[PDB]
């Protein structure tokens, strides 16, 4: 399920404005979340 | 990850920061567990 559209996005919402998704019924890989750039921050609470 | 933090290299140890503010289900309990062993031997232990 599409998080490229999401992520390698043109055009960005303000702050006030945020942009909402939802995402249901797919398979998602989070493993692909990683060649964003070197060095960023990702930071989770509640699981592992 | 050669010893050093980064992307998948994450320190495997997490601090509580208790205050006397949070909820009363988030408090610190102490906890202590006696274990027995209830079989044939001298008995070196028991009761008045």
């Amino acid at each position: 399920c599409p998080f490229d559209e999401v992520f390698n996005a043109t055009r960005f919402a303000s702050v006030y404005a945020w942009n909402r998704k939802r995402i249901s019924n797919c398979v998602a890989d989070y493993s692909v979340l990683y060649n964003l750039a070197p060095f960023f921050t990702f930071k989770c609470y509640g699981v592992s | 990850c050669n010893g050093v933090a980064g992307f998948n290299c994450y320190f495997p140890l997490r601090s509580y920061s208790f205050r006397p503010t949070y909820g009363v289900g988030h408090q610190p309990y102490r906890v202590v567990v006696l274990s027995f062993e209830l079989l044939h031997a001298p008995a070196t232990v028991c009761g008045p």
